[PDB]
């Protein structure tokens, strides 16, 4: 029990965040209402205090004489489901026969969707996204030609063996999922969802995956948050000789049911590293095209 | 139906119509959203708020 | 079996569909959604937002880049002369282009709607000045003196304790839409240009700098919208991401 | 009437009479966690007002050539007071932030700072010029503490981002010929409950002169910037011995 | 294996068989086989006008 | 026929498919099911039941391998010395392997909730002592005495007629859900340290064994569960099992 | 997966079938259709001209 | 000794607060558990050679040959179940033949 | 519908949701199951039970 | 930086030329003697 007045007095504990604004529904863009002219001292739509960091509330009727105009264009092509369900390239696989790289008839793929430009600038427009996905696989020779060949497609989350040749017992796939199919099959598709052990995937972690010093040998773990690494996609030709031909894995992302918070600025710098936001320091470029002077076009 | 609700957005602000086959709805489609919007939150989240017609500063 | 007929179309994979695929992990359950501040809905939110444009958009070496995000003024001699200019088109290369309005527009065939940008200046207190910043729609060439930009739509700024002012672009369009507009028989869609003029003059007393400096942040209005999804100009990417 | 203002919490109490209004980050005021949000077992200690109060930490001056400055949260100030004793002594953590930073000048002074929030602020490296090298920023960079420090690129915010974009985050503008302050309120922001006030910093915060500071010879030349903080609602779990990383 | 892609006005057109473009990760593309079936497709009225 | 289209995933298999397959003999009827004892419906029921925990998990020579189900205490100098420790990760290499939990969680790749181990005395009735059981939390570095475990979460056990205690290892984690963690950047899910500490003395009278053993049983609480169904990290074979 | 069986017809593309496709833009809505004069509606009407 | 559990919880041994679980236990039903499928069993048809040589093979219906499978069902004495059995066939080289 | 109750779980304590297309129930889909759990037929099977607070033995 | 951990007040100079620095009875005791160099300084209020 309480009774010092300040303990009773208290908004210690108070869990509901107060919200200063609200959304209102918008699935047409704002009408323009009539407006005539204003020969008034007081009122003063047009200026403004850009300190105070809001945007301008100053509209079209109240800086010119406006007719009325019924707005009926659509906002449903900017929702963030119409933005990012379209399937984008994320990853690919070879897997060749004479090689350098995978010249054992398997592959492991590290889960993760940084290596490709075009998708990466959209997700990075956002610091928290949390969504469902839906994989397609497409499969052919690095000509484009299509073999009578099997595959088998498996998912290894974190802590499960990760296959380390075609033979592997990891194949058994007793408790993975795995997929197999042929390249002569239409591609591969499956759903997945959120997996992280975290409410959202960030794609920005200002700090460090562990406690400790901080050395040298150990800056490359800086921006390393394990609730993004969901796993590994391993693939391999289904047999025990090595296959006749060499292939190549495409894997496709479409994102669905999404949600995201915190926007931030747009990269403008070119992509260097999957890990990270470096860039190069001596071709630092403008964001976009340039002038010669501020008083020609 | 009588599926599982693991969705993503399973318990968000605004209703999805969406199709499926599977019993587990994340597998469903990315389906209609609803158009709600909140610009003031990004454009316009001071305390005091002040008019179009006011001087912003006084 | 239940008599079936495959059409065309069968066995393609359409990027932009929108199917079913078979679950992976059946009977998982996500990790419940906690509270996070800042959600957005719609990517209208975000072209609300004002952000700076580089109307100064000459500087190309790396140690005059910051100079893009600013733009002076003067004391002058009078003759109504000429601050700056630049295109209205949002989505057209040149000083657009630094703001997150020009980005998302990338992303996107066609867009409708006015626009706003205020001004700000960053001069000392003592410092006063009347500019006429005008908006020229389409067929109207570059304005070559004062009088002549003042025939359009336009915006008479008083430097004083609001230290900034907001020009409205209008959509004023034959069209309902418009496509990005550039150079050549895309010109069609080109929004206008904007003219910023001296009205009076930069006055200072004896004390105070002779030059500042103005900043402009752009955004649009809410009767904004934008359709017809596409990717954007650029790939921010040379050879593989490693 | 809104150019005056006074922010008291604990036993400090803050006063400016030009003032530009105050910013509620994201529109929503700090809060503590809530029972259905929060996972971790143990009852939370809440030391209130020994901990819910501002903290002058650190001083920097304004030049006619500076570049710019950005903190991290919390970590300025996870050496300092019973908060920085809290954030030791504990695992978990969470608050939010009443941020005011100060800059006064006179009115035949000019110049416009730009003081933002920046959430999950990743620092990159200029990769060796060429690209080429994957270097990897020092701790003493990603985690400066309340000191604060300089930024190389401004233009990308040493991160390939525009800082032309840097208004989409919670932010206000200190013009000399209108305000001498900046306020902005943060809630807490992370995809967890509670974290590691030592391993993560959950925003930057940047102080940036996008309008050079300018004035005529004989006007004072040094023009301070002070950082003054206070967490709000600060919450904290998971007890054990101090540790500082 | 072919891939079709719709490239709106504005959007980068791929300038060889290997050009960055064809991510895709916006635009849509269609990939077919020559041995399927003809590839169908629906597009609605796009015009400004 | 009717007219369809096929789409992505045409032919393919997926092992965790949960569809309709033709049935291989109609109109066949099983064996009815009889009641048996002991049905288990949740794995979860299992990682109730506390096995023995190896925290003494040194020898390993064939003939010394059930030394590891115990460990011993003895009398000291009472400079409140160090007894034993081990981590409380439960999906980690180490002593956790021995446990049926640490076992069954080894097929999923998340897990959540309290763990709690219990500890029984089999010295001799007249042996007598105190010990302190501490849990540090994450960030924690293995207590260098006594006096630094104290900090954390601990349960002082006082021998008697009560021959066990119970050491609760709560759920204090910044994720609702942790992977399994080991050396390298997934330490990050590490759940902490468990020390065991002499708070007074073995004591023990004339006539009486000067050393005895304690032997640890593990499990989860009530609200522990497992996510993301995974395989386990062994496989018991070499060749062909014939 | 459901019980079904392909009859003759499958895979053949009639130019004349009336039938459905994939939409390549999902969300999006044309230009509203403003009042034009002259509409046709059947070409019956221009042989009367 | 008793042959029971410890039945001591977080709250009588700690201070807590209120934790409003809603984590699912829905994977670690029997079915979530073992209803995907695994290797258990493998069948050659070679051309020349030393086991199947003429073109047919018997299988004994025994899943005890894989590790991975075995294991798993092996955590009970008694099992009734159905089963979904899938036949992937192939060349050694994982060749597809008109056969 | 109107097939044989032939499932391998036909009469259980637990009810399952299913989908077939054939006569034979056990060529139905695995299904959801109910989320019934009983540790203490394994943890705590106790004859004379003891409280939390209690002294096990007395 | 070390002041700045006690009671304080940050003074902004402007239109309203002075500011009002509260010193709360922060004691041990319900009433102070006067405080003096020795044994007295136990009745010390502090320092601005
Ligand atoms: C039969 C096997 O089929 N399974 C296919 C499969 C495909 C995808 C899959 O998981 C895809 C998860 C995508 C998450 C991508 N994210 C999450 C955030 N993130 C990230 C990357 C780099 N830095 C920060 C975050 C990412 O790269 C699992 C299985
Ligand atoms: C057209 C032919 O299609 N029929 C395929 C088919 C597949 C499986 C099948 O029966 C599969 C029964 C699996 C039972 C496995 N069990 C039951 C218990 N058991 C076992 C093995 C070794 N020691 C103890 C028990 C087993 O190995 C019958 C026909
Ligand atoms: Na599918
Ligand atoms: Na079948
Ligand atoms: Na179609």
């Amino acid at each position: 029990g309480d009774r010092v007045a300040d303990v009773i007095e208290s908004s210690i504990g108070d869990s509901v965040s107060r919200a200063l604004t609200h959304a209102l529904p918008a699935p047409t863009g704002q009408n323009t209402q009539v407006s005539s002219h204003r020969l008034d001292t007081g009122k003063v739509p047009a200026l403004q205090a850009a300190e105070i960091g809001a945007s301008s509330n100053a509209s079209d009727e109240s800086m010119i004489e406006t007719r009325c105009v019924l707005n009926s264009h659509s906002t449903a092509e900017t929702t963030l489901d119409s933005f990012f369900s379209r399937a984008g390239l994320v990853g690919e696989i070879d897997l060749p026969l004479k090689g350098t790289t995978n010249p054992n008839g398997y592959a492991n793929w590290d889960i993760d969707i940084t290596g490709y430009a075009q998708m990466r600038r959209k997700v990075e427009l956002f610091t928290y996204m949390r969504f469902d996905a839906e994989f397609t696989f497409v499969a052919c020779t690095p000509t484009g030609e299509v073999v009578p060949q099997l595959l088998q497609y498996m998912f290894v989350p974190p802590g499960a063996p990760k296959p380390d040749s075609r033979e592997s017992l990891a194949w058994q796939t007793a408790t993975n999922p795995s997929v197999f199919v042929k390249l002569s099959d239409p591609p591969a598709q499956v759903s997945v969802p959120f997996m992280s052990p975290a409410s959202a995937y960030q794609w920005f972690y200002d700090g460090y995956p562990t406690f400790g010093e901080h050395k040298q040998e150990k800056d490359l773990e800086y921006g390393a948050c394990p609730n993004n690494m969901m796993g590994t996609f391993s693939v391999r030709t289904v047999g025990t000789s090595k296959s006749k031909y060499p292939l190549v894995v495409r894997i496709y992302m479409r994102m669905k049911h999404v949600r995201a918070w915190i926007p931030r600025p747009m990269r403008n710098q070119n992509y260097l590293f999957k890990a990270n936001p470096n860039y190069a320091g001596n071709s630092i470029k403008p964001t976009g095209a340039s002038r010669t002077a501020i008083t020609t076009l | 139906s009588h599926e599982n609700s693991n969705s993503a957005t399973e318990g968000s602000t605004i209703n999805y119509t969406t199709i499926n086959y599977y019993k587990d709805s994340y597998a469903a489609t990315a389906g209609k959203q609803s158009l709600k919007q909140d610009p003031d939150k990004f454009a316009n989240p001071v305390k005091d708020i002040f008019t179009e017609m006011a001087a912003p500063l006084k | 079996g239940f008599p079936t007929e495959l059409k065309p179309g069968t066995n393609q994979f359409l990027t932009t569909d929108d199917g079913v695929s078979a679950p992976i992990l059946p009977n998982f359950h996500p990790t419940p959604c906690i509270h996070i501040p800042g959600e957005v809905r719609n990517l209208l939110e975000l072209c609300q937002v004002e952000t700076i444009l580089e109307v100064n958009n000459v500087p190309t070496n790396a140690t005059s880049l910051m100079e893009r995000l600013r733009f002076p003024v003067s004391a002058q001699a009078g003759k109504g002369e000429l601050c700056a200019v630049f295109r209205a088109d949002p989505g057209r290369n040149g000083p657009w282009q630094s703001t997150l309005l020009g980005q998302l527009c990338g992303y996107y065939t066609q867009w409708s709607g006015s626009l706003e940008v205020t001004f700000m200046f960053t001069g000392s207190f003592m410092a006063t000045g009347k500019m006429l910043i005008a908006y020229t729609p389409p067929g109207g060439p570059l304005p070559k003196d004062r009088a002549t930009a003042m025939l359009g739509t336009h915006v008479i700024w008083d430097f004083g304790l609001q230290s900034s002012v907001t020009l409205v672009i209008p959509w004023i369009s034959n069209t309902h839409y418009r496509a990005h507009a550039r150079d050549g028989v895309f010109d069609y869609y080109t929004t206008g240009l904007v003219s910023i003029w001296y009205q009076t003059n930069y006055v200072v007393p004896i004390g105070a700098p002779n030059t500042a400096y103005i900043i402009a942040l752009a955004a649009a209005q809410k009767n904004f919208t934008m359709k017809l999804c596409k990717d954007a100009s650029d790939i921010l990417q040379t050879g593989t991401i490693q | 009437s809104d150019r005056v203002a006074q922010l008291t919490i604990g036993n400090s109490t803050i006063t400016t009479q030009e003032a530009a209004n105050i910013i509620v980050g994201y529109g929503e005021w700090p809060s503590y966690c809530s029972d259905s949000d929060a996972t971790a077992v143990d009852k939370p200690t809440r030391p209130d007002v020994s901990v819910n109060r501002f903290y002058t930490l650190d001083t920097k001056l304004w030049e006619k050539s500076s570049k710019g400055w950005y903190w991290k949260f919390p970590d300025v100030l996870t050496e300092t007071g019973v908060f920085g004793q809290n954030a030791q002594f504990h695992y978990l953590y969470r608050s939010g932030f009443c941020i005011h930073v100060q800059c006064n000048a006179s009115k035949f002074h000019q110049g416009a700072l730009l003081v933002a929030v920046l959430p999950e602020y990743v620092i990159g490296t200029v990769a060796g010029g060429t690209g080429t090298e994957d270097t990897h920023p020092p701790y003493k960079q990603t985690q400066p503490g309340a000191d604060g420090f300089e930024l190389q690129h401004p233009y990308v915010l040493d991160a390939g981002i525009p800082i032309s974009q840097l208004t989409v985050c919670p932010h206000q503008w200190i013009n000399l010929r209108t305000n001498n302050c900046a306020t902005i309120i943060v809630p807490y922001i992370n995809a967890l409950p509670f974290d590691s006030a030592l391993n993560h910093c959950n925003f930057g915060l940047l102080v940036v002169p996008i309008s050079p500071l300018d004035y005529d010879q004989g006007a004072t030349p040094v023009i301070p910037i002070t950082i003054t903080l206070a967490p709000m609602c600060s919450e904290f779990a998971g007890l054990r011995q101090a540790v500082t990383q």
